[PDB]
DNA sequence: CATGACGGCGAATACCC
RNA sequence: CGGAGAGGUA
DNA sequence: GGGTATTCGCCGTGTACCTCTCCT
């Protein structure tokens, strides 16, 4: 059919080669030929002639280049037969339907949220509304301030105030799916709640970045909008980064910290021989806390805490031990931040990329995925902000 | 990721061989047929 | 986009696919060679039937 | 000494190898290479001269008549760059050719001729090279990359296993032409040699030899020594020379004088071989049936039985030696054949050859070259002598000759551009004996192996492929037409030269778009060498050895410039000090060392002779006398580095920085930095934008103001003077006197380019760098470029750097950029954005721009005159209309704003086609041009007529003193009012002269711009106006946005913090911007740091400076403090006695240092850690680098010290506004109903096969069916979804996508019968 | 289909029709080119209601 | 030779800088683990390796000619002291051998990907139990001198 | 015309009985 | 708006 | 006539995105 091999207008006037209505005309030609030869009743030699030159349009139009020169254009280049169209990387299996290009998606470059919650990504403000425009339409229907879908346009072109509010209202748990390419797993693509940011660049989560080979030296993402019901809950429950934090392929812990999470509580747990406070008896790790923050006990400082921890028995329940630990003032500062039923010997110690990574394997072991991820969250801004303390 | 004489035990524990026999020796230590 | 046409042609023509693709269905379906079968639709030889 | 200019601010230079070779002018390659095309050869060596010699005299097929060519000549372009830039025209010059058309006398005795029509004809435009070395080609600015491809000649390679069997190495000789059939020679598993021509089927060697008319016995004789057998009575005694023997084991016990030496059994050895020096035996019998093994050849015939015994070359046996012996035939002819080193491969190859004469050699070619054609002797002999033999079809250029000869061991170095037969054999016989391992194969990627074409070479091939073209229609009108009084213009049509020419200029691989973000990007596009493009290599198929550093390398191509990516080793960097030979071969300079004295006598050396010496490294000490201090310098011999004595030593480096490219040469402390962030900082130096105000580096390597200077940006005095006058689009220059031509005023005016949009959209902005009345000599810079601050490149700014971690904001690379350098708008680029209007003409009537447009208010075309066309300086956003246009359907086609392209209208320009009447806007734009060019053709013509009243003033009072004719008589009396003449008046006749020239110059040509201006210019097809509008828009700083030093460390702005929170020190003073430490250390990029240190350093220098400034202390004081400052180093190279500069240029230099002093850290003659301590010293600043910093947030001292530094950092071409996009829906493909690509087609982002394949692994079945059908080509069920959304009811009901009916109807028009089934 | 959509489609698309093959609509590459929920996940039991019907 | 001088330079290299000295709570000497930035970074994990830090601080050491075979002569500088031009030049191959090698490998690496995909792409659990006995028998993993 | 890719694999070819 | 060529980003 | 080593033609060779010119 003609409107599957359409002309492309160049400047208007003039048209592109279409490389499959050259070959049609080519076969078309040579068909008139062969009829007004055969009505003719012409010499054998000639007419055999223009048969086999109506035989290589023919599989030239099918297969081109398949035996033979490959028929040319205008250019060198060989024209795009009928079996091109379906075949290769850019035939129509693997170009339009195995893949193809999507409806509500937009991309950016990405910046690190430090702040972020795992769950969490930093969409800004203008790809959100423009991601979400139908429904900014509908609640601005909902509510009367759009009589027709044109008033709805022009609110949201002029940006009005309430058309921010709706924005805020429609995205507060629609998940969003953020990729990067190569999507080498499935976690190359995983669902956030997305946040309103200022700015054109989107936000992204640290501990998810090891998940999506990602860093930030110009690092781009793509972001898609799932639409209807069934896939907003595919988002949440199946690609939400807060329920895939394992390994599919060795099921090992993806949100480890790296780089200056890893420093930060590294350079808050070591201990120092002569550090200020050294000798000191605390009450807790809020005393610990208290006594860092006002200047009188060094972070390395080797004290004694009277530090409460929790152990599961045989029936599941915490049964709480209190006593004196001989640590150091950060560890017991760090202490707060772990959970309940972790042993006080997970932070007893400089800890490093795997015993971090080994803390996060026991809180999952012992607790769950919420306290994991709510621990890892914690874990993360106690090292950056230790680590800019530093 | 992906990048295109004689034996000796090394550790303290007991000595196991399977698919090996017992024979009369020169020196008296089994040789392997297998 | 879902009409198509057809062209009446003057003499019956061989499908490449079906030709050229190895293994050669015409060529296995009758036990000419490809070659034999390359130079009489190509006009080089002959075939008595 | 220092010049009045370059005190302005010396730049220190910690540089301690002295300099013996000056940085060649950069872009000397293509200058050099047009130059060879287009001027006048007289020889016809380059060019467009050896084009024609090469294509003419065109001689009928008959050869009654001829075509003669005698010379050539380019007119003057019809505009100029500035004009084919506007217009969208191509820069090129008319080639205007002297043909002669001969007839000769119809049956002269010979060559009599009747008629001589010499004419000049036009053969069409040959595109013209820029002053800086690029082309304008359709009004866009394009350079020609140089090509490495593989030398013209003979190459011998092999095998190394991996084809047959296991370790048989099959060897092979490619004969390369530059114009011409590849006739390859290779051996087979078998050990036979076989021939391709043109990479077609494989034929016997012998083929060949036989088409050279040579007979089996003569090919023998060639490729064989002959062995005797000189019977005598009986006993087959065979004469010999000894040496023959060795190697294999004793047939024979052989007998010496009678007295047998060696019995069979026994292997003859070399002690057995010497020991017949004194053993002279010839005669020596042998077994009768040893001969089995043997072969006959030569051709023997009885005396007179006339029956044919034995032909050439056959295996001899018992019957046949017996006979043949029985005959009287006493001598009997064999081929001398080894195991190891004496093969018989030809001996076989003729075995296996079907061919025996050369009728059947040539029947046999011409099967192989024309399959499917039954050909005549004529035919074959005729193809046979064109393959290789004639000049219009084969060519060996003189470098493909040079190699032949050279790989070939001939002393002569010229010679023919066609085959020979004793080329062929000598190919053959080096191919044999490489097998008999007694040579080497080449070394493909030797770099004395592959040669270098540049623009001027291609364009001459092009112009050839042209010129052959267009002869085949000359020959055949030539001599086909029945011509008679025809002039030479009838046979030429200069279309198939314009085409390949235009072609190549604007279609070819290696004609490129500019890249033009910077001065380096210019620079290194100018410099870069391409091993891709026609002749070359592809992407996609080349393997790691082509790609990788080869030794040969060292000194002309960059081992750390090198795309990342598809790209890496197939684009390369010229060396800074490399240049091309007279072959095309990359060679480099060096120092000769003669009796152990480096002395200052240049050589350079191309790969070939460079391995044949020992050069010593740029890194080696030296006394004043030249003599190496050491005695055991580092040197490279051949291709390998070790230790050898200074009287070893034959060369040595000119320079530490000859091996990198000029970007690697712009990094500094280059040698602390690994060399992958090496290659990411210079690749990334030419995506750095120009920012508003250009910055010097503080750290810099000295090789700043050769790129600034020769990359054309900046404005240079062509000649030294006084600035007569000055603004900021315009430098007027006073000529000094001593530099003045006789008749001239001495004024030279350079105007600015102002504003102007680069190849990417930034800014191309000239502003001048000189004062009123500021001398200036000669080389000067007069205003400063894109990029470049007082003559030196400026990619980037000076940014005051702490490293330490900050609350995770610098994590995985990102960067924290307080909010003062948001606020200082030091990132901040002026991006300039070029908008079109066409106004066409449609089937239903003529398209309009008016200010008549519908539906649209009155407000929203405020900014649009009565024209319709937007003012200059309207401040325009995204939708705003910018050129209102109407199509009579009126529908609204109005040139709009992009969306989000908020800027300022800077230029309006109008182009109408004849016959149009062009609209009022367009009317007062052609007066302001008019105005304009009149202006241009006035102050351009009173400023040289005061520079011609000045030397007027000077000549009259000199010998000729009139001091009461100066006023009581004017200066327009001096020309013709009557009187006798003498010496006052008569040297005013040639310098009034020239003024009454420019009274015959500027106002003659007035007119002709007039004509321009109102020239209705010739546009597209259907095309009625074309409106163009250039809009400037301030790019503002970031986060999103991409940040680079010139070492490797890349990242991306995170946030722009407040300025109370940032990091500050003891003094109050915040850092600008905070980088992760923790991307130094696996990263290896220590540069970074050292920079950073003397980054510090270096603002110390101007913290101390601007104080004295600021306090106002004696000049004395600064002068002091200052000279210590340039005193620094480590027995430094540079110089600078601030005793021999004046107050005022002390006070000068100082103003100009007092923001920081400027530090030359050349790439492997850097500024040393001591140095870098002593200079912190100079400032009192600590000499670890770091300082105690505290939170800007809080107060709290960070526990430990923090590195605080200056660092140079780029904004790169990577803006987040360009990259965001977001799509809900859109416009759709035509033939699959899925959302178009791209941001500028508003398109979906492609949700590809890894992301199904991710979909799929979580189960989400539903968001990946939602992906293939209601966001993508289900029409109906992205209509309906897209209601149900609006609705509120969050659920598709999806639909067939349309691209899957796509195939089945495509595979339905391939005869298949594709269909679904029932339900 | 999934082999055609993979590699060699003209070779696999000749077998196909000179076999005169039939693809049941079973793998997750067949439903991605048609546009149907795949058999796996949350399709997985649509497929299941697909085929305890027939 | 060349390997053990590399090795020794790396042993002291890192001994000196692991360790560090501290006054006591006494006025007595002590051995500490060092507060050093880069073996913080490096002993944390957070960034760089003994590999990284004996290129920066102790020698780049051996490098391999382009067909792979090892130069006679390592580098014996580090990336504080600074290179020589022979050394950057010598380095060079290799940089670029890692390079083109990345390069190349992604898309062998990635077709890899898609032929298995394909060959997988249709296998899903589609049952809680066949009721089959038979398996497979897993020990752990030994060469020989190793777990 | 382009002549710098190469490994794997199956049908066809030739060689050796 | 389809194709080709060139360059670039991760 | 039939089994097997060699040859020849076909198949395949990462994803996503961005910029430019030029094309019956
Ligand atoms: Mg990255």
């Amino acid at each position: 059919p003609p409107d599957l091999r359409p002309l492309v207008p160049l400047d208007g006037g003039r048209f592109a080669t279409s490389d499959l209505n050259d070959l049609y005309r080519r076969v078309i030609n040579r068909n008139n030929r062969l009829k007004r030869l055969l009505d003719l009743a012409a010499p054998d030699i000639i007419v055999r002639n223009e048969k086999r030159m109506l035989q290589e349009a023919v599989d030239a139009l099918l297969d081109n280049g398949r035996r033979g020169r490959a028929i040319t254009g205008s250019n060198k280049r060989p024209l795009k037969s009928l079996a091109d169209m379906i075949k290769g990387k850019q035939g129509r299996f693997r170009q339009n339907l195995l893949g193809k290009r999507v409806d509500y998606s937009g991309r950016s470059v990405i910046t690190v949220g430090p702040y972020l919650r795992l769950h969490q990504c930093g969409l800004p403000k203008k790809m959100a509304l423009e991601l979400f425009k139908p429904f900014i339409y509908g609640k601005l229907e909902l509510r009367g301030l759009a009589t027709t879908i044109k008033a709805a346009k022009k609110m949201v072109e002029r940006e009005e105030a309430v058309v921010w509010d709706i924005l805020d209202e429609v995205i507060r748990e629609h998940p969003v799916l953020l990729n990067r390419a190569p999507t080498l797993h499935r976690l190359g693509i995983q669902a956030f709640e997305p946040v309103l940011i200022e700015g054109k660049a989107i936000q992204l989560h640290p501990l998810v970045c090891a998940a999506y080979n990602a860093d930030f030296d110009g690092d781009q993402m793509a972001v898609h909008v799932p639409l209807t019901l069934e896939a907003q809950l595919e988002a949440r429950a199946l690609m939400m980064s807060t329920n895939n934090i394992l390994s599919p392929a060795n099921g090992e812990p993806i949100i480890v910290p790296s780089q200056d999470v890893v420093l930060g509580l590294y350079y808050m747990t070591r201990d120092c021989v002569n550090a200020k406070g050294e000798g000191m008896v605390l009450t807790g790790p809020k005393e610990a806390e208290r006594l860092y923050r006002s200047g009188l006990a060094s972070l390395h400082a080797r004290v004694k805490v009277r530090i409460t921890e929790y152990e599961k028995d045989a029936n599941g329940e915490l049964v709480a031990k209190t006593s004196l630990k001989d640590t150091t003032v950060g560890r017991a500062i760090l202490w707060m931040i772990v959970p309940k039923g972790l042993p006080y010997s997970i932070v007893n110690q400089a800890l490093g990329k795997k015993a971090i990574s080994k803390m996060l394997n026991t809180c999952y072991r012992i607790l769950g995925l919420k306290p994991t991820v709510i621990f890892a969250d914690q874990i993360m801004y106690t090292g950056f902000a230790y680590a800019a303390r530093s | 990721q992906l990048t295109m004489s004689s034996i000796q035990v090394k550790n303290k524990g007991s000595i196991k061989l399977s698919n090996v026999k017992s024979v009369v020796n020169s020196s008296g230590k089994l040789v392997i047929t297998s | 986009r879902e009409r198509m046409g057809h062209i009446e042609l003057a003499s019956p023509t061989a499908h490449i696919w079906f030709l050229k693709s190895l293994p050669s269905r015409i060529g296995l379906l009758l036990d000419m060679p490809l070659r034999d079968i390359e130079r009489v639709l190509y006009f080089e030889s002959y075939v008595v039937i | 000494v220092y010049s009045y200019t370059e005190k302005k601010r010396i730049r220190k230079d910690f540089g301690k190898r002295p300099q013996v070779l000056d940085v060649p002018y950069l872009l000397s390659i293509q200058l050099d290479s047009f130059q060879k095309f287009i001027e006048q050869d007289p020889e016809g060596q380059y060019g467009l001269e050896a084009a024609f010699r090469s294509v003419f005299p065109i001689q009928s097929y008959s050869g009654n008549s001829e075509l003669q060519y005698v010379s050539y000549r380019l007119g003057e372009p019809v505009f100029d760059v500035q004009e084919c830039q506007i217009r969208g025209v191509t820069y090129s010059a008319p080639l205007r050719v002297k043909l002669r058309l001969v007839i000769y006398e119809r049956e002269a005795p010979e060559g009599t001729v009747k008629d001589i029509k010499e004419q000049e004809v036009y053969m069409g435009e040959i595109p013209l090279m820029t002053d800086n070395g690029t082309f304008v080609i359709n009004g866009t600015e394009r350079v020609i990359v140089s090509q490495l491809h593989r030398s013209p000649g003979v190459f011998f390679d092999s095998d190394k296993g991996k084809t047959h069997s296991s370790g048989k190495v099959l060897y092979n000789a490619r004969i390369i032409p530059y114009r011409g059939s590849w006739l390859d020679f290779e051996f087979d598993p078998k050990d036979n040699l076989f021939v391709r021509i043109d990479r077609r089927r494989k034929l016997p060697a012998t083929i060949i030899l036989r088409a050279l008319n040579y007979t089996t016995e003569q090919i023998l004789d060639l490729f064989f020594e002959k062995v005797i057998f000189e019977i005598r009575d009986n006993k087959l005694q065979m004469e010999l020379v000894p040496e023959r023997l060795r190697g294999e084991t004793a047939s024979f016990d052989i007998e010496a004088n009678g007295k047998v030496y060696v019995e069979k059994g026994r292997r003859i050895t070399a002690r057995h071989i010497r020991q017949l020096e004194k053993d002279d035996v010839k005669l020596i019998e042998v077994p009768v049936e040893y001969i089995a093994g043997k072969v006959v050849a030569k051709d023997y015939i009885d005396e007179s039985t006339g029956e044919l015994i034995c032909a050439a070359n056959m295996e001899l046996s018992l019957d046949l030696l017996a006979k043949l012996s029985q005959s009287g035939h006493k001598r009997i002819e064999t081929l001398f054949t080894n195991d190891l080193d004496h093969g018989p491969y030809i001996s076989e190859t003729l075995r296996v050859d079907p061919t025996n004469d050369r009728l059947s050699a040539l029947v046999e070619i011409y099967r192989m070259m024309r399959p499917g054609e039954p050909p005549t002797r004529e035919a074959a002999e005729s193809l046979f002598e064109n393959l290789f033999f004639s000049e219009d079809r084969y060519d060996l250029s003189a470098v493909g000759r040079m190699k032949f000869n050279r790989s070939l061991l001939r002393e002569e170095i010229e010679g023919s551009g066609i085959l020979s037969k004793d080329d062929i054999i000598d190919v053959m016989k080096k191919l044999i004996d490489i097998r008999n391992g007694k040579g080497e194969v080449d070394d493909i990627d030797h770099l004395g192996n592959r040669r270098i074409r540049s623009v001027g070479e291609m364009a001459e091939n092009q112009f050839r492929v042209g010129l052959v073209r267009v002869e085949r229609a000359v020959k055949e009108r030539l001599s086909l037409g029945d011509l008679d009084t025809l002039m030479p213009q009838d046979m030429i049509n200069a279309k198939p030269i314009s085409a390949a020419v235009k072609e190549f200029f604007g279609s070819s691989q290696l004609s490129q778009f500019m890249d033009q973000n910077n001065p380096l990007s210019e620079i290194t596009h100018k410099r870069r060498i391409s091993a891709l493009g026609p002749g070359g290599l592809t992407r996609e198929r080349a393997g790691f050895e082509v790609r990788d550093v080869h030794p040969t390398h060292y000194g002309r191509v960059c081992p750390i410039e090198t795309p990342e990516g598809p790209n890496i080793g197939l684009i390369n960097s010229l060396s800074v000090y490399a240049q091309t030979n007279e072959y095309g071969f990359l060679e480099t300079p060096y120092r000769k060392v003669t009796d152990g004295v480096v002395t200052d006598e240049i050589h350079y050396l191309s790969a070939i002779e460079e391995g044949n010496y020992v050069i010593a490294q740029a890194n080696s000490n030296l006394d004043e006398e030249g003599h190496f201090v050491e005695d055991l310098v580092t040197c490279r011999s051949k291709g390998e580095s070790s230790l050898f004595s200074r009287d070893q030593v034959d060369y040595m480096d000119v320079s530490t920085q000859q091996v990198v490219s000029v970007g690697a040469s712009l990094i500094p402390f280059l040698e602390h930095d690994d060399a992958n962030r090496a290659l990411m900082g210079a690749n990334m130096q030419r995506q750095a934008v120009p920012t508003l105000r250009a910055d010097k580096p503080l750290v810099g390597t000295g090789m700043e103001r050769a790129v600034a200077v020769d990359s054309g940006v900046t404005a240079v005095a062509k000649r030294g003077g006084v600035v007569q006058y000055v603004d900021a689009s315009r430098i007027v220059i006073k000529v000094n006197e001593d530099e003045m031509y006789p008749g001239e005023a001495g004024i030279d005016i350079y105007n600015l380019t102002k504003y102007t949009r680069s190849n990417q959209n930034t800014c191309i902005n000239q502003m001048p760098c000189v004062s009123l009345g500021e001398p200036v000599e000669r080389g000067d810079v007069l205003a400063d470029g894109p990029s470049t601050d007082l003559g030196e490149l400026a990619l980037g700014q000076n940014m005051r750097v702490a490293f330490m971690p900050w609350n995770g904001y610098n994590f995985e690379d990102s960067i924290l950029v307080s909010e003062r350098v948001v606020q200082e708008d030091r990132f901040t680029t002026i991006h300039i954005q070029e908008l079109a209007c066409v106004s066409r003409d449609t089937k239903l009537g003529p398209e309009e721009i008016t200010a008549d447009i519908p539906n649209v208010g009155e407000a929203a075309l405020s900014k649009l005159d009565e024209s319709g066309i937007v003012y200059i300086g309207a401040e325009v956003t995204g939708g705003d209309i910018l050129v209102g246009k109407v199509t009579p359907k009126v529908k609204d086609s109005s040139l709009r704003v992009p969306n989000g392209v908020s800027g300022t209208v800077i230029d309006v320009q109008v182009f109408t086609r004849d016959g149009v009447e062009k609209d009022k806007r367009a009317l007062e734009i052609e007066e302001m041009q008019l105005k304009q060019a009149k202006k241009d053709l006035s102050e351009e013509l009173q400023i040289l007529e005061a520079g011609l009243f000045s030397r007027i003033r000077a000549v009259l009072v000199a010998g000729g003193v009139e001091a009461e004719k100066l006023d009581k008589l004017p200066r327009d009396r001096w020309l013709e009012l009557g009187l006798t003449d003498e010496e006052k008046q008569n040297q005013l006749e040639q310098l009034a002269e020239q003024y009454d020239e420019l009274k015959h110059e500027f106002e003659k040509k007035l007119e002709a711009k007039r004509r321009k201006i109102t020239q209705g210019d010739d546009l597209a097809p259907g095309v009625l106006k074309i409106v163009k509008v250039y809009l400037a828009v301030k790019r503002r700083i970031q986060p999103g946005d991409k940040m680079a030093g010139r070492h490797g460390n890349k990242g991306v702005i995170s946030k722009i913090n407040p300025i109370e929170d940032m990091p500050y020190d003891e003094n109050g003073t915040p850092v600008d911007i905070v980088l992760n430490p923790l991307g130094v250390p696996s990263r290896m990029n220590i540069g970074q740091i050292l920079e950073t240190h003397l980054g510090m350093a270096a603002k110390g220098i101007g913290d101390k400076i601007n104080a004295m400034l600021k306090q106002q202390q004696e000049v004395a004081k600064l002068r002091e403090f200052i000279q210590r400052a340039y005193d620094l180093g480590a027995d430094v190279r540079q110089k600078v006695d601030l005793s021999t500069f004046s107050d005022e240029e002390v006070m000068r230099l100082a103003e100009n240092l007092r923001k920081g002093m400027p530090i030359a850290t050349p790439v492997f003659d850097g500024a040393k850690e001591a140095e870098i301590k002593e200079l912190l010293k100079l400032g009192d600043l600590p000499t670890s680098g770091q300082i105690r910093l505290y939170d800007g947030r809080t107060g709290e001292q960070f526990e430990r010290p923090v590195t605080v530094g200056y660092m140079y950092m780029l904004k790169l071409n990577h803006l987040v506004d360009d990259k965001m996009h977001a799509r809900s829906t859109g416009s759709y493909s035509l033939v699959t109903q899925q959302p178009l690509g791209g941001k500028a087609q508003f398109g979906g982002q492609r949700f590809g096969e890894m992301e199904v394949w991710a979909l799929e692994a979580y189960g989400a079945a539903y968001t990946l069916q939602e992906m293939l059908t209601v966001k993508s080509d289900d029409v109906n069920g992205r209509t309906k979804m897209y209601k149900n959304i609006v609705d509120g009811n969050h659920q598709m009901e999806p639909g067939m996508p349309e691209s899957f009916n796509v195939l089945l109807k495509e595979i339905r028009s391939l005869g298949i019968n594709i269909e679904l089934e029932d339900e | 289909i999934s082999a055609a959509s993979f590699q060699e489609t003209t070779r696999v698309l000749t077998e196909a029709a000179v076999a005169g093959k039939r693809d049941e609509l079973r793998g997750l590459k067949e439903n991605v080119i048609v546009g149907r929920l795949i058999p796996a996940g949350t399709g997985y039991a649509y497929h299941q209601d697909r085929m305890r019907r027939r | 030779i060349w390997a053990a001088a590399n090795d020794r330079v790396s042993k002291a290299m890192m001994d000196n800088l692991q360790t560090e000295t501290v006054i006591n709570r006494d006025g007595q000497e002590e051995k500490q683990v060092s507060f050093n930035s880069i073996y913080m970074m490096a002993d944390s994990g957070a960034r760089g390796s003994a590999a990284q830090i004996r290129q920066l601080a102790g020698m780049r050491g051996l490098m391999a000619k382009p067909d792979g075979s090892i130069i006679e002569t390592p580098i014996t500088a580090n990336f504080r002291e600074g290179l020589n031009v022979l050394q950057y030049f010598i380095s060079t191959h290799g940089a670029r051998k890692g390079l083109a090698d990345t390069a190349l490998k992604t898309a062998n690496s990635g077709y890899l990907t898609r032929r298995l995909v394909d060959v997988a792409q249709d296998l899903v659990v589609t049952e809680d139990d066949c009721g089959t006995h038979e398996g497979i028998m897993m020990t752990p993993v030994i060469e020989g001198g190793d777990v």
